[PDB]
């Protein structure tokens, strides 16, 4: 069984041990500040009650736009074919379905990262950007932006909604 | 992953 639980300071330096072995970039104190105050968009997640991964999220109002932005979002390597990053993300995504408001989801990932990429595509989430040297020091530096459209019509019925047509 |  599959459980997320919240991120506290009981649990900070859980979160972080774990995104230090996950991810090879440096994430500093102010990132973990921040997770303290996000509420449901930050998540540690465990399998038969041992932390194996987390989820990082935080609101964004770039491009003129409210978007939900994933920062970090992994599991350790031994534990990527149990569900847990879907679990994780059907999260994210239940609070997004919920506030009804939000324009998009968007993340960034490594373009060698074919198993993240692949991951992404089976929930909606397109490449709609590359970027040069986007990390640093790491082997590829250049990222792809994947980003999920959220946005809903607003409209009572049919004739007072605005959509793709 | 957040950059960089
Ligand atoms: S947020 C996209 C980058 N995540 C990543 O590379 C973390 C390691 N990968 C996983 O844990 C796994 O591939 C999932 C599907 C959960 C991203």
């Amino acid at each position: 069984r599959i459980e997320l639980g919240d991120v506290t300071p009981h649990n900070i330096k859980q979160l972080k041990r774990l995104n230090q072995v996950i991810f090879p970039v440096s994430y500093n104190d102010k990132f973990y500040k921040d997770v303290l105050e996000v509420g449901e968009l930050a998540k540690l997640a465990y399998f038969n009650d041992i932390a194996v991964g987390a989820v990082c999220c935080r609101v964004d109002h770039s491009q003129n736009q409210k978007r939900l932005y994933i920062m970090t979002l992994g599991c350790l390597a031994p534990y990527r074919r149990l569900g847990i990053g879907t679990k994780m993300l059907n999260h994210v995504l239940n609070i997004c379905e919920k506030d009804g408001t939000f324009d998009n989801i968007y993340l960034h990932v490594q373009i060698s990262n074919e198993s993240a990429i692949d991951f992404y595509r089976k929930f909606g989430f397109e490449i709609i950007e590359t970027k040069k040297n986007y990390y640093k020091r790491i082997e590829p530096a250049d990222a792809h932006v994947l980003q999920k459209n959220l946005k809903v019509p607003s409209g009572q019925n049919a004739d007072v909604q605005k959509t793709d047509n | 992953m957040l950059g960089p």
